[PDB]
């Protein structure tokens, strides 16, 4: 069990959509 | 040694402990 | 058919008890019914100020 | 004559003498399985205090046996040898003649296995290793909590 | 018993108040040693070893307190634990070889020195091992020690 | 037979508040609060009824049900239900033994005693000793104690520490001891007094200590003799010389000069080498 | 709001107060004190 | 063990029923599994590729005790304790129709894989029912005096093998509505009746924990037995445990009350397998019909195990 | 997720309907909340809902049933077993040390860490070798009834500590109704007060100044009831010798 | 004595067995290590040996720890891997996507269970009742206990969660117990 | 003594 | 394997102990039966 009293808030994570970069990898020579 | 320490605990006398 | 008669009755009773529509969960299910109002009246009058041990 | 086999355990060394003139077939079975490296890397799967140290299973379970006469062979009880003390090497079976590749060091006088298992040796050197083997914590099914792995067992000579 | 309870209460309150000071553990354990409560003193010292695992002074005092009450096997187990936990503190190794030379037991001192030489110590421990083997004759084994 | 006699009429039995020892009645704890603490425990009053076993016994709606506990209020003499009570209204016999979690009235027994040592009791001591005090100090204490501490059960030993007005009654049964403690508390012996029948502590007399230790030892010995086979235990004590000869001849198994260990000989199982069981 | 508040009230009434063990925030009245703590620890760490 | 068949795992679970799984089957192609359970639903699973549940049928008012794929593999057949049968379209997922007329719980049901299509519904009113799968009314019904718990239809399509509580396997003729011969040897109620893939032998497991293989060929001696198999105990539940034949006919598998599936050799008689893994009575043990060494077990711990034989 | 309950605490029915309550109560030894299992006993339609009274960890430490709290090898109470077998009682019984030990050892207690058998045989062998001017013989005046009809008490001397009061009570119950029986084992004295003088006269007639109860020799006389006070050890010894001398 | 035969010679001395081992030829009970009148009753550890043969002292550092715990306890751990005697090719590659995703699935299932527990604890669901009280059936085979050893019939036990009052507050207070001792600390490998 | 590697690799 | 008949047929070698259970009092396993079976046997 745990002892915290957070009410639910921001219950969905935002993900990097196409156009927002992030989860798209290139070679480090290109970088 | 555990038995000997038990025996020494069960027979301790606070008579000669007063002198250093 | 005389020897296989009580076995037939027991099998029919057991299968009707197990697979009947009236016992879908193992037991006969009824609807939550309304109690007489005097039951609640007596409970509330009896417990009172909640001063008795 | 008695021929020697050396158990290199993770407790010490056990040098066993083997009785060729009293129970031969078990003795060259033991010699051939020891010299081939078959008993190199198995476990001492069962230890019962004041009864037994039993091992030799390739699987370490209680069912493995790879005797050189196929998969099993027959019993060779000679009434001159009886289980009579601590440290006697005998070949263990399950009921009638089912001798595989499991050996059985008696840790105490057990005069009730006579005629059921094939006495075919003796601990010659290193009885303290077997005494420390008997005094191991075993959990529920006589298998020790730690491992008493055998490494080498050689004819020496 | 009232005096024992009040002293135990005072010592435990000092331990709860500041557990990172070795003097409280030392005083409580020495006092419980004085009424011959060896299990209690051992428990206090082991709790201090739980608070201070790598303190060499606490290890030395607990081995000494075990030795001065003629508990030899307990103290030898304690020295094994101490040289297991801190193999690079030469003080514990030196005490361990000194104790098992004081009690006779020359092969035991030799195997302790063999463990120490397995840990590859400084030149002082090698010279001490050579002096050990030179004292009781035994020159050829000192030659392998020089090798 | 005979139905259970109603002891007190329901007109005299109510459920009212305790006498006012304060200004505000606390309804969560059901206790008076306020006033002064000089009152506190005040005194132990005189109870509203005693018991006659020959007069108040009978049958209830509990003789039909096996395992029913005895009645606390029939033991207190203030049970009005009579034959309609759900608990037994008779005296505990010698075969009325209970497990070490409940008393004879079904109340749960505790880990340790309370400091004001009364109540249900603790299961960490098989206590059959009841401590009675507050007896009017006369010269005929022993006769009246033996007369009145006798209708509750079967008694082992009553030591009357006279002059102090204190007696220690040890019944042979723990349920009888609990019945006597719940029956004689706040009763009168011959004059108008309130008896302080509480749970006895331990008699420091070393003779009583060795008596209790021995009795514990033959109780455990009785349990072990019930557990073990008769031939096994008969070889175990070996007071019988024929049993000794049977042990010498049987524990050989072919090999002479063995004298088989008790772990091997006195062993029970399907694969043991013995007559087994 | 009031049912959460009364649940918290009954929780303190029937299982006690968890007074010790929670992390207090650094409010304004604590800022300087907190700074001192952190700075001392940092200095102490560098010394070791 | 190395990989033997074309499965994602050597053995794997199928779960999702909230009641006891009473009957599980296979596609004639061998790629689809249909299971009916105590929870009045039918779950349709895909064996190969990703093992995906792809269908649920919900039309029955009580437990579904049987379900049988048609000769092609697009129609499903449900016998259910609501005193009904049902034909289901497995393309739209809807129910085609319901078959009404049985006055008690239907325990068994079989369709003809060769010839005209019929339905064989044995039920506790002592009635076998021969149904056409286009009309909601029964073509015929043969009335007996004892509840019937296992039926099977022959290769010829004119013989009905019926087992019930009278401890006899009765062989009836459809056009005559009469038993052509009775087959004795059991002493507890027959739970399954399966004809061999070649049609030369008959398997019958009963509640005495003995599975009997029988010679079924028309020119046979007076005793039409073959062999008896032990080692599949029936536990506390008096379920209708149903066995199956392997495609080559060499092996037979019967679920046990210990959570095990006991597999024997039909010709030799050795206990080839005793497969654990269930926490209840294994109601069905089936072989893959498409020449694969695959066994599916359905058990009253609400689960099915798909395993390969190595 | 399953209790450790003995067979005699379980119902006689082989099919048990059992309720389970997570953290339903605190253990009666370590005072920690634990899962309580409860069932209805064979005493149908009234009685007590039998339940697991202690937790499973304390049931491993004590080797006891969770309901009855008795030893699961001999059927003895835990303290009786521990006193009569001299066992270690593996765990502290203090307040905070109980939760400390349970918090720090709950994984090794489950595996049987932290078998009496031989100590029971040791106890049986120890109880095998258990080791627990004279006055003239009584003349006729000792058992003849006195002329005073108010004399009612019967004085017994020679009582050992092994003789309970109930053996004397049902040994003298066959002669008549006993109003009172005072047995002081500290002073080896006993007083029997009847309700009718005929019963006391019959006791004196068929006892004749001597008695043997459970192998213990006792001496009986007529006596006016007097109290027993703080009394000298030498006088106790000499009337013990007199009670032994009741059988010369 | 040698072994073409050993009849007529009884072991009378503790050294008659050589180092030890009772002779099967003699049909007399033989005690190679004397009377086991008392038990071992020793609290020492089982002394093991290593591959080359020395007393193994890693049972002291590993005392109180599981077998999967990594404990450095010898000077061999202070040597570089490349220079560490029996060390040829060393594989220094990351795990492939299969093992990486398998570990990701396992760890995220465990952390998802922890998130569910933390969310249950963080905000309770107002009323904590569940009327979907499905029974659990247990096959319980009793052993022998309390004296008697008769084989009792095995039992089928229905275990149902008890109906709890939705209005009941938490029953017991929270106790502040001090921290237990840490895991046994490793050797100090300076 | 714990052996080292003399391969100069 | 190890579920075949010849694997279950082979016994455990060696002698028997002259001197397991899931819980402290016996062996208890989770089982799955119909509600009607338990009700009928209990009845
Ligand atoms: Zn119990």
């Amino acid at each position: 069990a745990y002892h915290q009293r957070l009410l639910p808030a921001y219950t969905t994570l935002k993900f990097r959509q196409p156009g927002q970069g992030g989860a798209a990898d290139k070679s480090t020579r290109d970088l | 040694e555990i038995a000997r320490n038990e025996w020494q605990r069960a027979h301790f006398d606070p008579k000669k402990q007063q002198v250093g | 058919i005389a020897k296989f008669a009580q076995k037939k009755k027991e099998w029919l009773r057991m299968q009707r008890n197990r697979f009947g529509e009236k016992r879908k969960g193992g037991f006969v299910e009824t609807q939550k019914a309304d109690m007489p109002p005097e039951h609640l009246r007596k409970i509330v009058k009896d417990i009172g100020d909640v001063s008795q041990k | 004559m008695a021929t020697d086999v050396a158990l290199e355990t993770t407790m010490g060394t056990i040098i066993l003498e083997l009785y060729n003139q009293h129970a031969p077939r078990t003795c060259e079975n033991f010699k051939t399985l020891a010299a081939r490296g078959y008993y190199d890397g198995t476990i001492f799967h069962r230890v019962i205090k004041d009864f037994m140290v039993q091992g030799g299973d390739p699987t370490g379970t209680g069912r493995g046996g790879r005797s050189i006469y196929g998969d099993t062979f027959e019993d060779e009880i000679h009434p001159g040898l009886r289980h009579t003390g601590a440290g006697i090497l005998s070949m263990a079976n399950a009921g009638p003649n089912t001798n595989g590749s499991q050996f059985f060091l008696t840790l105490a006088p057990t005069p009730w296995l006579d005629g059921k298992h094939t006495i075919f040796g003796r601990v010659k050197k290193g009885i303290r290793v077997l005494q420390r083997m008997g005094l191991v914590p075993t959990d529920a099914d006589d298998r020790p909590k730690t491992e008493i792995k055998i490494i080498r067992a050689y004819v020496v000579g | 018993k009232e005096y024992q309870g009040r002293k135990r209460r005072e010592f435990e309150d000092y331990i709860r108040r500041n557990r990172l000071r070795l003097q409280n553990w030392f005083q409580y354990a020495q006092w419980e040693l004085e009424q011959k409560e060896f299990a209690r003193a051992r428990s206090i010292f082991e709790r201090a070893l739980d608070v201070h695992p790598n303190n060499t002074q606490l290890w030395i005092r607990y081995i000494e307190a075990e030795l001065k009450n003629r508990n030899i096997n307990h103290a030898r187990n304690l020295l094994d634990r101490a040289v297991t936990r801190l193999p690079r503190v030469s003080k514990l190794w030196y005490k361990y070889v000194y104790v098992m030379e004081m009690l006779g037991d020359i092969p035991g001192t030799r195997q302790v020195f063999d463990r120490w030489m397995k840990w590859e110590p400084d030149e002082d421990a090698w010279n001490a091992y050579i002096k050990l083997e030179k004292r009781y004759g035994e020159y050829e084994r000192a030659r392998q020690i020089f090798a | 037979r005979r139905p259970a006699r109603p002891q007190i009429d329901p007109a005299l039995v109510k459920s009212e508040r305790p006498p006012q020892t304060g200004t505000v009645f606390n309804i969560w704890y059901n206790k008076w609060s306020g006033g002064d603490r000089e009152d506190k425990y005040l005194s132990q009053t005189h109870a509203k009824g005693r018991c006659n076993i020959a007069r108040d016994s009978g049958y209830t709606r509990a003789d039909s049900r096996p395992g029913s506990y005895f009645c606390l209020y029939f033991a207190r003499g203030i049970c009005p239900k009579g034959q309609d009570c759900d608990y037994l209204h008779r005296l505990p016999t010698i075969h009325d033994i209970f497990n070490p979690n409940v008393d004879c009235f079904g109340r749960d027994k505790f880990a340790d005693y309370r400091d004001d040592m009364g109540g249900v009791g603790s299961f960490n001591r098989q206590n059959r000793t009841i401590y009675v005090g507050r007896i009017h100090v006369t010269d005929d204490i022993e006769e009246i104690v033996a007369r009145h501490f006798a209708e509750w059960g079967q008694i082992e030993r009553i030591r009357v520490l006279n002059n102090r007005g204190v007696a220690f009654i040890t019944y042979t049964n723990e349920a009888n001891a609990q019945f006597a403690k719940e029956a004689m508390a706040h009763q009168s012996l011959d004059h108008n007094e309130i008896l302080n029948v509480r749970w006895a502590t331990a008699d420091p007399n070393p003779l009583a200590q060795k008596r209790e230790q021995r009795r514990i030892e033959e109780q455990a010995a009785e349990a072990i003799r019930r557990a073990l086979p008769a031939e096994f235990v008969a070889e175990i004590e070996g007071k019988d010389p024929e049993a000794r000869k049977r042990r010498k001849l049987e524990s050989s198994y072919g090999l002479e000069g063995y004298e088989a260990p008790d772990a091997v000989h006195f062993a029970r199982g399907p694969n043991a080498v013995n007559p087994r069981g | 709001l009031l049912e959460r508040w009364l649940g918290n009230l009954l929780s303190r009434q029937f299982e006690g107060r968890h007074s010790k063990g929670v992390a207090k925030t650094v409010t304004k009245q604590r800022v300087e004190s907190h700074f001192d703590l952190e700075l001392r620890a940092s200095v102490m760490a560098d010394l070791m | 063990t190395p990989r033997t068949s074309n499965l994602k795992a050597p053995l794997m679970e199928l779960s999702g029923h909230t009641g006891e799984i009473f009957t599980a089957k296979f596609d004639p192609t061998g790629t689809l599994i249909a299971s009916g359970s105590m929870d009045r639903t039918i779950m349709l699973w895909r064996v190969y590729g990703d093992c995906e549940n792809y269908g649920v049928l919900n039309g029955h008012k009580a437990a579904i005790l049987d379900l049988q794929w048609s000769r092609d593999g697009d129609i499903l057949f449900s016998a259910s304790a609501d005193m009904h049968l049902a034909s289901w379209d497995l393309t739209t997922g809807q129910r085609i129709r319901r078959y009404i007329g049985h006055e008690e719980i239907i325990n068994a049901m079989d369709v003809t894989q060769r010839g005209e299509e019929l339905l064989i519904s044995g039920s506790d009113d002592g009635t076998i029912g021969i149904w056409d799968p286009r009309t909601k009314n029964a073509v015929d019904y043969i009335e007996t005096d004892f509840p019937i718990t296992a039926v099977a239809v022959s290769e010829a399509g004119n013989e009905i093998y019926s087992g019930g509580i009278d401890n006899d396997i009765k062989v009836w003729d459809i056009r005559k509505k009469a038993v052509v011969h009775t087959m004795l040897g059991h002493n507890d109620t027959i739970t399954t009746l399966r004809v061999s893939p070649d049609g030369q032998q008959l398997l019958s497991y009963a509640m005495d924990s003995t599975a009997r293989t029988w010679d079924i060929r028309p020119f046979a001696p007076t005793d039409r037995h073959i062999r008896t198999f032990d080692g599949a105990p029936l536990g506390l539940e008096k379920n209708l445990i149903r066995g199956s034949w392997s495609k080559d006919g060499k092996k037979i598998a019967v679920g046990a009350g210990d959570g095990t599936v006991v597999i024997w050799g039909s010709d030799t008689g050795k206990l080839l397998y005793k497969l654990p893994g269930h926490k209840g009575t294994v109601n069905c043990a089936e072989f893959a019909p498409d020449g694969a060494p695959i066994i599916l077990s359905a058990s009253s711990d609400r689960t099915m195990l798909l395993g390969e034989l190595i | 997720d399953f209790p450790s309950v003995c067979e005699n605490c379980l119902p006689e029915n082989p099919y048990v309907k059992m309720l389970k309550e997570d953290y339903g109560a605190e253990c009666k030894l370590c005072t920690r909340p634990f899962t309580v299992f409860s069932w209805a006993g064979d005493g149908r339609a009234h009685g007590r809902k039998k339940r697991t009274n202690i937790c499973l960890t304390c049931a491993r430490l004590k080797n006891a049933c969770q309901c009855c709290i008795m030893d699961l090898q001999f059927g003895l109470p835990i303290v009786i077993r521990d006193k009569a077998l001299e066992l270690i009682a593996p765990g502290p019984q203090s307040e905070i040390n109980r939760e400390y030990f349970a918090q720090n050892n709950e994984r090794a207690i489950e595996e049987g860490r932290a078998k009496t058998d031989e100590k029971a045989r040791e106890l049986l062998r120890r109880l095998a070798n258990s080791k627990p001017a004279a006055l003239p013989p009584p003349g006729p005046k000792d058992w003849l009834p006195p002329a005073d009809k108010s004399i009612m008490s019967l004085f017994i001397t020679g009582i050992e500590d092994d003789l309970p009061e109930w053996k004397i009570r049902d040994f003298f119950k066959q002669y008549g109704k006993i109003k009172s029986l005072v047995v002081s084992h500290m002073t080896h004295c006993a007083f029997v007060n009847y309700e009718t003088r005929e019963g006391a006269e019959k006791a004196a007639t068929e006892l004749k100044g001597r008695a043997v109860i459970a192998g213990c020799p006792l001496r009986i006389r007529w006596s006016i009831p007097r109290p027993i006070g703080t009394m000298n050890k030498e006088e106790r010894a000499e009337m013990l010798r007199d009670g032994r001398s009741a059988f010369p | 004595p040698p072994y073409p035969n050993r009849a007529g010679w009884r072991p009378r001395a503790p050294e008659d067995f050589g180092d030890g081992g009772a002779f099967p030829e003699i049909p007399v009970a033989q005690y190679p290590w004397g009377k086991n009148d008392s038990s071992s009753k020793s609290n020492a550890l089982v002394v093991q040996v290593d591959s080359e043969g020395k007393v193994d002292y890693t049972a002291i550092a590993r005392q109180g720890h599981s077998s999967d715990r990594i404990i450095h306890a010898s000077f061999k751990d202070l040597i570089p891997l490349r220079q560490r005697a029996e060390a040829g090719q060393i594989d220094l590659s990351r795990p492939s996507k299969e093992e990486v995703e398998a570990t990701a699935e396992r760890t995220k299932n465990a952390l998802a269970a922890l998130v569910s527990g933390a969310l249950a604890a963080q905000k309770p669901k107002n009323v904590q009742v569940n009327t979907k009280r499905e029974a659990t059936f247990v096959k319980y085979t009793p052993s022998a206990q309390m004296g008697n050893n008769t084989k009792k019939q095995e039992r089928i036990i229905k275990i149902v969660e008890r109906q709890r009052d939705p209005m009941e507050p938490p029953k017991f207070k929270h106790k502040k117990i001090p921290r237990g001792p840490p895991s046994p600390p490793p050797p100090v490998m300076h | 003594l714990v052996r080292r590697s003399e391969s100069l690799l | 394997v190890p579920y075949t008949g010849e694997n279950l047929a082979r016994p455990s070698y060696g002698p028997a102990n002259p001197f397991k259970n899931n819980v402290l009092t016996g062996h208890a396993e989770e089982m799955y039966i119909s509600e009607a079976t338990f009700r009928a046997k209990h009845r």
